[PDB]
């Protein structure tokens, strides 16, 4: 199983007597044990790509064949620990070392095999039945969150002949063995799966059910749906940690994944070290958002095969949940900087450049890494049913939406959660522009939305077209200065900041506003949507002559309603519950309806 | 160690350019130092770029010229180019190659490091805390420097981005609401400003806390390279070992870029953008990250790389590439040197992303944040206003207009007009800042809130 | 008309970044002159030369800004577009040059 | 101001004054070591020992097909028995059949030490196996070690890692 | 400038006592490393 | 002592040109004479060398240029200086070397203008616009630079001790009036402060009668340094105590503008821009002196009466 070095050209390495070599596929390169794969091959020598320093190494060297392409082990401990971005363990590298460097040649196994973990089989299965792939039969009970649930490889199949009886077992043990055709293979709880490859479900299923994330703007207007991807802008003063921690937190989703693609070291730091401070309540006890969270960490040093490996790495990770059923949301940190890690690997291969110097495949791998993403019928007889969500950021260098990796991104992603930096300035959070954002699943899930809470659809479509012709207006207030304007339009205008203010604003460091349920939001914008409603009316039925009702009126007649409405965002979920807050809203509905007809 | 005696080889294929290719070498490594003899009685160094099969080519440190393929001799090493380092080395000058250059002796190792070093784990960085003054208040009260970011200094060709380097390591330190050492390279560095910093490092006695490498423009362009990596190999020694706060200065990154592309050629690569390799990318990363906290340790390593920014353009591959993976910039500008403005630092353009951890209570004073907020906007209205009154005139303006003119004349000309012998430290810098801001009444002053003003804003 | 017509060139990105910032500039002051002018004007509501000062102004602002800017931001992309385009056709030839000299390496061995 | 820098100027040569001075103290160990091995190769036995590992040592470097051995002229005797003894055993461990040949001709300058060069066929590529050379090579990569034995270690450094 | 010589004669002074302490000791390592061979052949060696 | 080689020589020849004429630089330079080589082109060297790495089919960089240009141009740069000679005598000697990069265009992006850059100490740029207005020398004064400024502010504070404040307020007042310019090609002079319109009218007489002389008359063939100094020093003067004028008045009365400044004391302003024809070595060092006191004298006086 080992050639030897033929010789070292930089960061490229030919090997003779390696005639039994598959493309793409791994080696471990010289004493150290240096990681690289085969690009080009000839005869029987091979031409290596070395992803870490090839520094000293000799001609003669040994290189050690490794049968599988770049792949992802997956099994239990996978979860609560931090990976680098060709799958090795940072927590342990620098735990088992006593160092604060990764070492060359490092090589530490993706999951620990000194660990006993507590498994159970399904008690379904018995010795000669029949079990084919994706197919589940054992759950290790890792924490009182995720069960981890042991699939049958994919590509395998056959009669069960052996099953582990309970009890625990490390990842080095044989759990299940089954035979095909008179081949018997043995199981761990660790699969292997190459990190380029699809792993297979029975179907592709649309995607109608949304993602509840905790912020009123970005769900009311501009809806998310599991499965689905969209887009994040990545500047500093952009605010991105909001949605970061609004998405791990308080998610609907089961297993949150963050991926780091090559960011500078100190905001790897930062992300490694607010992570596993993060908590949230469960079932009424208060957990580490590391018990279901798993994340990729690659700094703009890594290797550059890492950096741009790191992107497949996290989706396979997600992709092996949602086999198990589970909703898995993917945060790609800044896929501008796999882009230019892709480009960079391009240059050292020195293949022919396309647009802005990227390569020419560059939409083509864009393309397959979100086309993987959706809701799914998961493989094996359990018919279980999951999805993966891609809320990947973009980064551009300017920050131009010329870049082909940000105009390649925005012609494949359904959802933009365009964000601002002026907002921020302005102190106003989350910083969501409103004009650029925009999301195409408003269709997809009209079905859910007419099921559970009818209302919700005509209200976001009057809010958008409220805020929109505050923008059209803001040419008439300039040139007029709210006098020569119609009463409508102050309506419009004065309403249109209560939106802005008392509802598309939260403020996530007060404990009343962590989280904003559903039917709090479309709530509160029923109410300002109705005031809305009931102001224009008021206007336009007494506009003739006479007897006219304009808005300075409605402001002194039911100055208390104006408040009333302020304070809706107050209604702290926790305390209050469900049936309290509508019963509050449809107070409010009365106050409204009655102020307005005292009018007429 | 290895203990094997070194083999001498005169076996030579040939030679071409800065290249000589050997023959019949046993066993090569990639990366090798060996050592040429030529029949002069002249020893050169060089280093192994590519080994294919028996086939060895080294590159020549110096030039090739005088070298023949039947005498001259070439012995290895058996080994990699490992730099000597030890406390000891602070307070000394090296060349590019780590030789001393101020008469003093050879460095006693207290270890041999890989200049190439090893990336370090993410999992145990720490982010940055504390502040490290450096003594200029245009960056220290408007963006200061953490104790752990990497913020490049980007100037154009004929600004003083040498004399302000050199205050830098005359005046920075710390805080001090023993353990504060300056590492400093300069690539490609000419003649006349090499004598410059030695000099003005000597004569002001802060050497003892700097360690200096000098890479002059003349120097072999190969020993350039390493040059950056033998600084921050000394780097992670003092902070990380010896426990202490080193400060990195890299000058002139442009030089090295250039260096750069020239070993990239030597190799026969096909140059990518801009006439640069392909791995720029990378290769500035594999410096630049090489710095921060780390967990458990109370060393750390920060940088200020200095970059020319080819025709004044920010967009150019150097200061593209650098920006891209580093936090906020300095930006030297031109029209406040042509003005006689000393220093001629823009403080609009500039940004330190991480002064928000640099600066507050228990690391510099309570009003820190709001001076330096107040201050930049009172800056960019000042200069709104003056352009106002390039159009509209002197008596067009209204009470508030000339407060805002009185505060841009009186605050380029107290605040960030230091002169380059002058400490300022962090606590005077913002003594000076509320002497300009008292100019305004308290109702003007936005951006602080009333708590900060009723304390420090009165006297 | 759509663009200045002036051939790719590095000089010709130099010159055009220049153009622009001196149309930008030129933007925001005459801008001010308009918003002094307009204030005045307000106040007072030598009444109509005020008048025909800020539709000049205003006329000249929103040519830089529809006309002038455009124009030059078409022709600064188009310059940066050909470069590149130029920069490929180096890199080939450039490849093909080191292919070249490597299979001419191979046939003397 | 100027008694400030004639201060700094005079700090800085006298750290130089003790670092030299501290070079000259090793320089100076080094020198007595190889009085010291002059000493030992004054031996008869002793430096036959050291022979017959030098001469192993050098071959198995080379491996090349022929080789010749290069002494002082009063070392022959030594180096001969040397030779007959390394060839059997570097046959065995190589499984290589190497011509060895001694230098009768030409011989190393009187002045060293001690030890042999091995040149190949060609003499195009020779082993510094002498003795001085290789008490250079071993007093360099192991003076990390030194540095602490005689002047103490560094106290201001926790971690060796 | 006299302080400052002082100073430097003492620290040489001192070295050269530390020194003294074990240099046979130093010595007599260097010298048995250095005597001790050990031949090897390269590990890359395959026949 | 000239080196000749001219463009129809061969490439080879053409490169050594500079390492040829380096080499009597440096001859001389040992023997304590101090040596100043001028170069015709560096363009025309890091030409040669384009073509010989394309002869010799080595991987090429930037434009074309082999990637060691910048090698190149540091070995020839960097030998030069002031030096401690070899040799018993303890002789001292210096070379200067003046470089020529012949402009492509005036963008800096050419990389054998950027590799000098980066090199050289001094560079005097010179504008394309101020050739076309036929202004000589032409010389930008706000891209160029000069890194010895502290090198040399020993030797003018130890034998003129004026000249350093002078440069000073010199380059401010020239960096001002661009800034004015830019404004007044939009605004037409409409709203300006008393202090700007006298920095734009002293700028242009700077302009015109200091930084613009005919190096083919015997009156500006060559100006003495005390003569140089002497110019700018009555200028300032007069910039100075016409900006006194105008602030010190200012908000009262009797306000000063320059227009009555120019009125009041026109004979200053045209004496000032006859100071270039004093004529050296025609006329005598000790009057031409004389002669600028008696112009300071004369201006201060005037401001005097005025005010």
């Amino acid at each position: 199983t080992f050639g030897y070095v033929h010789g070292v050209s930089g960061p490229v390495v030919t090997a003779c007597d390696m005639a039994g070599a598959a493309m793409y596929e791994l080696v471990r390169v010289g004493h150290s044990e240096l990681v690289g794969e085969i690009i080009r091959l000839e005869g029987d020598m091979a031409t290596i790509q070395v992803y870490e320093e090839t520094s000293g190494v000799s001609v003669g060297d040994p290189v050690l064949r490794t049968g599988k392409p770049l792949s992802v082990e997956l099994g239990p401990g996978i979860m609560g620990a931090i990976f680098d971005g060709i799958q090795r363990p940072l927590s342990d590298i620098s735990s088992q070392t006593q160092s604060i460097y990764i070492p060359r040649g490092v090589n530490v196994s993706a999951l620990s095999r000194d660990i006993k973990w507590e498994f159970i089989p399904s008690k379904n299965l018995r010795v000669g039945s029949h079990i084919t792939g994706g197919d589940i039969y054992g759950i290790v009970n890792e924490n009182s969150l995720i069960k981890h649930k042991i699939m049958l490889p994919p590509r395998s199949r056959g009669s069960v002949t052996y099953i582990a009886p309970p009890g625990n077992y490390d990842a080095s043990d044989v759990v299940l063995e089954l035979e095909f055709e008179g081949v018997k293979e043995k199981l761990s709880m660790v699969q292997v799966w190459p990190v380029r490859q699809v792993r297979p479900v029975t179907e592709k299923l649309p995607a109608n059910h949304p993602l509840l994330t905790g912020q009123r703007v970005l769900d009311a207007l501009f809806p998310c749906v599991q499965g689905g991807t969209t887009a994040i802008p990545g500047a500093f003063g952009c605010g991105k940690t909001v949605i970061s921690q609004s998405l791990s937190k308080y998610s609907n989703s089961d297993v949150i994944i963050y991926v780091g693609c090559g960011e500078r070291g100190n905001e790897m730091s930062e992300v490694l070290r607010d992570f596993p401070e993060l908590t949230m309540e469960v079932d009424g006890k208060v957990e580490s958002i590391m018990k279901r969270t798993a994340l990729v960490a690659n700094t703009s040093n890594m290797p550059v095969a890492a950096r741009e490996a790191s992107i497949y790495t996290g989706i396979t990770l997600s992709e092996y949940f949602r086999d198990m059923g589970y909703h898995v949301s993917m945060m790609a940190d800044s896929t501008s900087r796999w882009a230019e890690a892709l480009r960079e690997i391009s240059g050292r291969l020195a293949e022919m450049p396309a647009d802005s110097g990227y390569p020419a495949y560059l939409g083509a791998r864009l393309a397959s890494f979100y086309e993987r993403a959706g809701r799914v019928k998961c493989l094996g007889n359990p018919e279980r049913e999951g999805s993966v969500s891609i809320v990947g950021a973009v980064s551009p260098p300017g920050g131009d939406f010329s870049d082909p990796v940000t105009s390649a991104t925005l012609g494949i992603v359904q959802v933009f959660w365009g964000l601002d930096k002026k907002l921020a300035q302005r102190k106003h959070f989350p910083s969501v522009n409103w004009l650029i954002s925009y999301s195409k699943y408003m269709r997809a899930l009209d079905e859910y939305y007419d099921k559970h809470f009818t209302e919700f659809v005509p209200l976001r479509t009057k809010a958008k077209e409220i805020l929109q012709e505050e923008e059209d207006l803001a040419e008439i207030v300039q040139l007029v200065g709210k006098a020569s304007l119609a009463e409508t339009d102050k309506i419009t205008l004065e309403v249109a900041k209560l939106i802005k203010d008392d509802f598309l604003q939260q403020n996530g460091y007060t404990p009343y506003d962590r989280f904003c349920p559903f039917y709090k939001t479309v709530g509160m914008l029923s109410n300002m949507i109705s005031f809305y409603d009931m102001a224009r009316r008021a206007v336009e039925t007494t506009a003739q002559s006479d007897n006219k009702i304009t808005w300075s009126i409605i402001r002194e007649h039911m100055g208390e309603i104006l408040y009333k409405l302020s304070s809706m965002k107050f209604k702290d979920p926790v305390k209050d519950g469900e049936a309290k807050i509508k019963a509050d809203y449809a107070q409010l509905l009365e106050d409204m309806q009655n102020a307005f007809r005292s009018l007429e | 160690y290895l203990s094997q005696p070194r083999l001498t080889y005169k076996t030579v294929s040939g030679v071409n350019g800065p290249l000589v290719i050997l023959d019949h070498v046993k066993f090569p490594r990639y990366a090798e130092i060996v050592h040429l003899t030529l029949p002069d009685g002249t020893k050169r160094s060089g280093q192994v770029l590519e080994v294919s099969g028996s086939k060895a080519v080294v590159q020549v440190f110096e030039g090739t010229s005088g070298i023949d393929a039947k005498k001259t001799s070439c012995e290895f090493t058996g080994d990699i180019l490992r730099t000597p380092v030890s406390e000891d080395m602070l307070g000394r000058v090296f060349n590019g190659s780590g030789k001393p250059i101020d008469r003093g002796p050879v460095v006693l190792a207290e270890d041999f490091l890989d200049i190439m070093g090893q990336p370090i784990n993410p999992q145990c960085r720490i982010y940055p805390e504390e502040m490290i003054q450096t003594g200029i208040s245009a960056i220290d009260g408007m963006n200061s420097i953490a104790r752990g970011q990497k913020i490049p200094i980007f100037s154009a060709a004929g600004l003083p981005h040498n004399e302000i380097a050199a205050q830098i390591c005359r005046q920075a330190g710390l805080v001090k609401k023993e353990n504060f050492a300056i590492v400093f390279a300069a690539m490609g560095v000419n003649m006349e400003t090499a004598r410059f910093f030695k000099s003005d490092f000597e004569e002001n006695g802060s050497m003892d806390n700097v360690c200096l490498f000098l890479n002059l423009a003349n120097d072999p362009t190969i020993e350039r390279i390493i040059t950056p990596r033998l600084a921050l190999t000394t780097a992670e020694f003092l902070a990380y070992q010896c426990e202490k706060h080193v400060l990195v200065i890299l000058t002139d990154m442009s030089s090295y870029a250039e260096a750069l592309r020239e070993v990239s050629a030597a190799r026969e690569e096909v140059p990518g953008r801009r006439g640069f390799p392909g791995y720029m990318y990378t290769d500035l990363a594999t410096i630049y990250e090489r710095a921060g906290r780390v967990e458990g340790r109370n060393g750390s390593i920060t940088q200020i790389p200095i970059l020319t920014m080819p025709n004044d353009d920010i967009t150019h591959p150097i200061p593209d590439l650098t920006g891209y993976i580093t936090e906020g910039q300095i930006y030297v500008d031109r029209q406040l040197h042509n003005r006689q403005i000393y220093p001629p630092i823009n403080v609009l353009p500039s940004l330190s992303r991480l002064m928000k951890s640099a600066i507050g209570e228990g690391m510099t004073r309570k009003d820190h944040a709001d001076v330096s907020n107040q201050l930049y906007a009172c800056y960019a209205i000042g200069k709104d206003v003056q352009a106002m009154k390039a159009v509209v005139g002197e008596e067009a303006l209204t009470s508030d207009d000339l407060l805002y003119l009185e505060f841009l004349q009186k605050f380029e000309k107290n605040f960030i007009t230091q002169g380059p012998y002058e400490n300022r430290t962090v606590y005077e810098t913002l003594d000076i800042g509320w002497q300009l801001l008292r100019i305004f009444p308290k109702e003007m002053l936005k951006r602080i809130p009333q708590s900060t003003l009723s304390e420090f804003y009165p006297r | 008309k759509d663009r200045i017509e002036i051939f790719p060139s590095r000089m010709a990105q130099t010159i055009m970044k220049a153009r622009l910032k001196g149309a930008q500039t030129g933007r925001n002051l005459l801008k001010k002159k308009s918003d002094a002018l307009t204030l005045r004007f307000r106040q007072i509501l030598s009444f109509v030369t005020l008048d025909e000062a800020i539709k000049i102004t205003n006329r000249r602002v929103n040519a830089i800004e529809h006309v002038i800017i455009p124009r030059i931001e078409r022709t600064l992309a188009y310059i940066i577009t050909e470069l590149d385009e130029r920069e490929r056709e180096e890199f080939y030839r450039l490849k093909k040059i080191q292919e070249k000299k490597k299979i001419i390496k191979e046939k003397s061995e | 101001q100027q008694k400030k820098i004639q201060m700094s100027n005079l700090m800085n040569q006298a750290r130089l004054k003790v670092l030299r001075a501290r070079d000259d103290l090793i320089t100076d160990l080094l020198n007595e070591a190889k009085q010291r091995l002059s000493k030992v190769v004054k031996d008869t036995t002793r430096y036959q020992v050291l022979l017959d590992g030098l001469v192993l040592q050098g071959l198995y470097q080379l491996l090349e097909p022929r080789m010749i051995v290069r002494c002082r002229k009063q070392d022959f005797p030594l180096v001969k028995a040397a030779v007959q003894k390394a060839i059997p055993m570097y046959k065995i461990a190589t499984k290589k059949d190497v011509d060895v040949q001694i230098d009768l001709e030409a011989y190393l300058p009187e002045d060293i030490a001690g030890g042999v060069e091995i040149y190949n066929g060609d003499r195009k590529i020779k082993v510094s196996n002498t003795l001085e050379s290789r008490l250079d090579l071993i007093a360099q990569q192991m003076m990390p070690e030194v540095r602490g034995a005689l002047f103490g270690a560094n106290a201001n450094r926790k971690f060796l890692d | 400038s006299a302080e400052v010589e002082q100073a430097t004669r003492r620290q040489v002074q001192g070295m050269q006592s530390s020194q003294q302490r074990n240099r046979e000791r130093v010595l007599t390592q260097l010298l048995g490393m250095v005597c001790d061979v050990r031949p090897q052949v390269h590990p890359n060696y395959r026949i």
